[PDB]
RNA sequence: UCAUCUAGACAGCCGGACGGUGGCCAUGGAAGUCGGAAUCCGCUAAGGAGUGUGUAACAACUCACCGGCCGAAUGAACUAG
RNA sequence: GGGCGUGUGGCGUAGUCGAGCGCGCUCCCUUAGCAUGGGAGAGGUCUCCGGUUCGAUUCCGGACUCGUCCGCCA
């Protein structure tokens, strides 16, 4: 939910025609002023390819950055690295399948 | 304030314009916004005329202007020194100068009190400019630069000269004008200050491509503040 | 039309300079009209108006401006136009126009709040708290056209009543030095001006000026008030504090001492008041700031420093006085810095200057500060022969040389020594007979009145006759 | 923006249409055939490209 | 002429055409220029393109300082010689053709202009009215 | 050549379009609708272990089926003048 | 213009889908010269870019580049 209030904030910034680096500027100003949707970002921003980067908590101190899609549901982007992941395997599997005859 | 301006895509108002304490005179063929500038920023104390002179929209490269006179060519027309002398205040005298140069703008550089005039200059006209403008002059270059009027823009308060020109000939000259001078760029570069911009004791008109350091040196070395 | 909506902004309610739930801001990023707000416009038009303030260029921006003034001039048949909603955007988008580089933006920003005041008047009052700090600062602002014309303005508005126009500093003196924290304490040189479309240089020269425009409201407050120092001391120490105010001492660089000379007058009202005596390190930050300053003077920009030189060093003396000379003892250096300064001062002398170089003299006398024969008589002598050889080629010298008389002589009779009394008698002889037309300016000659016995003169004008 | 209704109704005449593959006609959304002879009333259809 | 133009021009009698060499008026240090091409000229089977005063040319230095020769560069015609009429009807010429050096926006590569120039360019192009010392 | 049809057909409106059951595998999830197989009953006038939209999965909407109005032919595929 | 082939280290050149040698010179040792020789060096985006593969110089498609061959009239 935490996501999707980060992503409502980004798309009413961007739906005011604002200009991309004076909305990177506003992240900073809000980060410096301890604004906590702001602090969740990570100001790289890729609007360009309507991605933006989270910080999450590994841990229920470290972070870690992921990237969101703005035109996409956050449980959207969830999906989306499972799928990533479901690919890698069935690689995996093509690489087992091939080491026998390979090394052979 | 140094003021944005363009004549009609241009951005040399002082070839277009003739500012001076007392008057200013504009083109006649000339944008609304182009007119919009002076009327704001003079206000209605101050007389802005639209003026041709000698049939042509050029009239800050033709003239050459004083808040004591003003000084036309030859080549201007009985009605356009008539529409000048009915449109400007009984102070200032027009006169019109017989001389070979002819462009009295490109010629003279002048202010209230000190002004310097290309060196090849007649001796009537050299004494025709201390009439009429009440100013004494000298015979000068600046770096080799024989078009003064173009090559430096010059008021009461300090001058603008030309970018290429060597330290001891800005010495020379600011001893002479007894005004601070600074070499520097107008119009995103170009060297030709003069025709770049008009200026008087508290307005400075220019050029769009002017960029902020060239506007700051504008404001500090005139002290428009 | 308008869309979007600023959720970022709800989070912080924090509202800056305004007090009606709408932030208002200087920095371009923040304090931009709600796009809901904008909807609610009573006329198409009104919102016309505001899409060209919101875009960048200034030929657009100006034209939107006259457009808008020419609407409240007629004011009869468009007061339905301009309602609370009007005046809430209003107030947003003045603030960061009252900021631009154009002048003709500014000035017509604020004469369109004036008569929005006049027109208005009695339904403004929700919007007085928002909209009187900043009509003030205009009218504190260091270009006289500027301020000038909007200081009348106001004053018309209030029919011309001096009492009105006291109060307003009276009544909204906490919001006032709020508007002056924001600007010291909150803003930086890259929030007031995009880095995009500026220099490093440019956006710092935008920043100072706007800066110094508070601290000159800053001064005008305290004058006006006489309890602000008690009231609103926890704000003071804050803007105080910062080292934005200070930063502004620097003569190394910069278009006009103007600037500069706000701070020294700053720093003078805080020490009449004596919250910089109550305060000591406001004080001492303040001090070592001052000094730095006495080096940055140079031959290079010793012209351009001159006419600021006498008021830094009548701070000086004042200063001095406080603490037994506290303020040189801040400073290790200070000594060194003085004299440095003193030697680079001497040689471009500007009216005043001598009288501010006795002034302190007469507070360093009773503690010592300068030796009075190794290290002070030469730089009077100095001068003085420096004075005579450009002499009297400039116009004022005359009062200057006046002035170096009347103070040297002074010097002198606190000396009770023949050297002393001997390079007073040779000096004058030298300045009166090297000369120029000392005689001919009959000012000079009056204001130099004399510089020994009357008898003697009439001796030596006996040898000049006597001469071969 | 102009508002989700005006918006609806003005992209009823400019963008809820069909184009012939044929001769690049502006079609009825629901339409079969192709109402012009020099494509000889063909049903090779497409609905009209739309943005986002 | 084309794009540097400030306003129009009226038309002045064609003096200049393809081949045409004119002296180089300011100092950039080029002696003539050579004239190859007119700004704005339009097609005609066998019509020779030629310049006016005024006109904006293609042109390069035959003779002249190393750096300038070889290349084609702008020009812009400031006397012509040939005489033509203005709408005051004097009929008036000057002795040579002459031209400055320019880019295609048309400011100057050089920084004088020795001689007259015609008002017909000085109000055409400001920075020869800038750099030039008689108008006539 | 297949089908439907005064025991009410095809268009157009309006209403329902349900339970066992979130059927079995498989997935971090997939409940009719990512897929693999099966694809059966009840209540019925009638409703697929689903025609699409559809959500992370739901929820929701619509379908092909049955009903009121209409009262009579109509739908699909193909052939050739 | 088209066709046909071609492309590897600083230089030359070898490669079955599992980048190597020589030379130039990097260094050191070797020596009565008419100065050699020995030992360890570095070095490629396999012309480039895609796809197949598990991996392509190794297979293939495209592009680039060079070499060849054949071409107008009266
Ligand atoms: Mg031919
Ligand atoms: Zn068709």
């Amino acid at each position: 939910p935490l996501i999707e209030e980060v992503k409502l904030a980004v798309q009413g910034l961007i739906d005011q025609q604002m200009d991309w680096n004076t909305i990177e500027k506003l992240i900073k100003s809000e980060q410096k002023k301890g604004n906590r949707i702001a602090q969740l970002l990570n100001l790289p921003l890729n609007l360009k390819q309507n991605k933006i980067s989270v910080k999450l908590d590994l841990s229920s101190n470290e972070k870690i950055n992921v990237t969101i899609d703005l035109g996409l549901s956050a449980y959207a982007n969830a999906t989306e690295y499972f799928n990533i992941k479901k690919t890698s395997a069935q690689k995996q599997k093509k690489v087992e399948k091939n080491v026998g005859k390979a090394m052979k | 304030m140094a003021t944005r301006t363009q004549f009609e895509n241009s951005n040399e108002i002082g070839v277009f314009s003739k500012l001076t304490n007392t008057y200013c005179l504009v083109a006649v063929g000339g944008s609304e916004n182009f007119y919009s500038a002076f009327e704001a920023e003079l206000g209605d104390a101050i007389p802005i005329v639209h003026t041709t002179i000698a049939g042509t929209r050029i009239i800050g490269r033709m003239t050459a202007g004083n808040r004591r006179g003003l000084l036309v060519p030859t080549q201007t027309t009985d009605q356009e020194l008539q529409h000048l002398r009915n449109s400007l205040p009984d102070s200032v005298k027009i006169q019109r100068v017989e001389e070979r140069l002819s462009a009295l703008g490109n010629v003279i550089c002048c202010n209230d009190y000190v002004a310097l005039v290309h060196p090849d200059i007649d001796r009537e006209t050299e004494e025709l400019i201390s009439d009429v403008l009440g100013v004494e002059v000298f015979r000068q270059t600046i770096s080799g630069n024989i078009l003064v009027g173009s090559y430096c823009s010059l008021s009461n308060q300090g001058g603008l000269v030309h970018p290429q020109t060597s330290v001891q000939d800005q010495e020379e000259l600011s001893s002479l004008l007894q005004v601070p001078l600074v070499a520097g760029t107008v119009n995103r570069g170009s060297s030709v200050v003069g025709a770049g911009m008009v200026v008087n004791d508290y307005l400075a008109v220019t050029g769009l491509d002017t960029t902020a350091p060239e506007l700051s040196v504008i404001e500090s070395i005139f002290r428009l503040q | 039309s308008f869309g979007g909506i600023n959720t970022f902004q709800q989070y912080n309610t924090d509202l800056g300079l305004g007090h009606n739930g709408v932030r208002i801001s200087l920095n371009y990023f923040d304090g931009l009209p709600d796009p809901s707000l904008l909807n609610s416009l009573y006329s198409n038009e009104l919102k016309l108006i505001f899409k060209s303030l919101l875009k960048r260029d200034e030929t657009t921006k100006e034209k939107a401006l006259m457009d808008l003034s020419n609407l409240i001039s007629d004011f009869n048949q468009n007061e339905y136009f301009f309602n609370d909603i009007f005046l809430l955007c209003w107030s947003q988008i003045y603030a960061k126009l009252i900021i631009s580089d154009y002048k003709v933006i500014r000035l017509q920003s604020h004469q369109i709040t004036i008569m929005l005041v006049k027109s208005l008047r009695k339904k403004i009052s929700k919007f007085l708290k928002d909209f009187i700090p900043l009509i003030l600062l205009g009218t504190c602002e260091l270009d006289y056209s500027v301020s000038k014309p909007s200081l009348n303005e106001l004053t018309e508005c209030f029919n011309k009543d001096p009492a009105k126009i006291n109060a307003l500093w009276a009544v909204f003196q906490e919001q006032l030095l709020n508007l002056v924290k924001e600007i010291v304490v909150n803003e930086n040189e890259d929030t007031i001006s995009d880095e995009r479309y500026s220099s490093k240089e440019e956006s710092e020269f935008r920043y100072h000026r706007v800066i110094a425009s508070a601290v000159l409201l800053l001064i005008k407050l305290f004058v006006h008030n006489k309890d602000v120092s008690e009231r609103n001391s926890s704000s003071l120490k804050v803007i105080l504090s910062d080292e934005s105010i200070w930063k502004l001492l620097n003569l190394k660089n910069g278009q006009n001492t103007n600037a500069y000379e706000t701070v020294l007058r700053l720093i003078d009202v805080l020490y009449t008041r004596g919250y910089m005596p109550s305060h000591k390190n406001i004080m001492k930050l303040a001090v070592k700031k001052l000094l730095k300053s006495l080096t940055h003077i140079t031959s290079k920009n010793i012209l351009k420093v001159c006419p600021v030189l006498p008021s830094i060093l009548n701070l000086l003396a004042t200063l001095d006085d406080y603490e037994d000379g506290t303020i040189w003892s801040y400073d290790k250096s200070s000594k060194e810095k003085v004299l440095k300064f003193l030697s680079v001062s001497r040689t471009s002398p500007s009216p005043g200057f001598f009288n501010a170089v006795f002034a302190l003299y007469s507070s360093t006398k009773r503690h010592s500060f300068l030796d009075y024969y190794l290290e002070w008589l030469p730089f009077w002598q100095k001068s003085v022969q420096r004075l005579n050889e450009k002499g009297f080629s400039a116009r004022n010298s005359a009062e200057v040389l006046n002035e170096f008389w009347t103070n040297f002589l002074k010097f002198a009779e606190d000396s009770s020594e023949e050297r002393v009394k001997k390079m007073v008698e040779s000096e004058i002889f030298n300045s009166l007979s090297c000369g120029k037309s000392l005689s001919e300016y009959t000012k000079l000659n009056q204001t130099l009145s004399g510089v020994f016995p009357p008898d003697k003169w009439e001796r030596e004008i006996e040898d000049y006759f006597t001469s071969d | 923006i102009i508002e989700p209704s005006l918006k609806a109704l003005a992209s009823k005449y400019n963008c809820d249409k069909s184009v012939c593959r044929k001769c690049y006609a502006r079609l009825p959304p629901r339409a079969t055939n192709c109402r012009k002879r020099k494509c000889g009333h063909t049903n090779q259809l497409r609905p009209k490209k739309k943005l986002k | 002429s084309g794009n540097g133009a400030q306003g129009t021009k009226f038309r002045i009698s064609l003096g200049l055409p393809v081949g045409a060499i004119m002296n180089c008026a300011d100092n950039s240090g080029a002696r003539n220029l050579y004239i190859i091409a007119v700004k704005g000229s339009g097609s005609r089977l066998n019509r020779l393109p030629a310049a006016s005063l005024g006109d904006m040319v293609m042109a390069t230095v035959k003779k002249g300082k190393p750096e300038l020769r070889k290349k084609v560069m702008p020009a812009i015609v400031v006397r012509q010689a040939k005489s033509w009429r203005r709408r005051d009807g004097v009929f008036l010429y000057f002795e040579d053709n002459a031209g400055v050096i320019a880019n295609p926006k048309g400011e100057m590569k050089g920084s004088a202009i020795t001689g007259p120039v015609g008002k017909e360019c000085a109000d055409l192009w400001p920075r020869v009215a800038s750099n030039s010392g008689v108008v006539v």
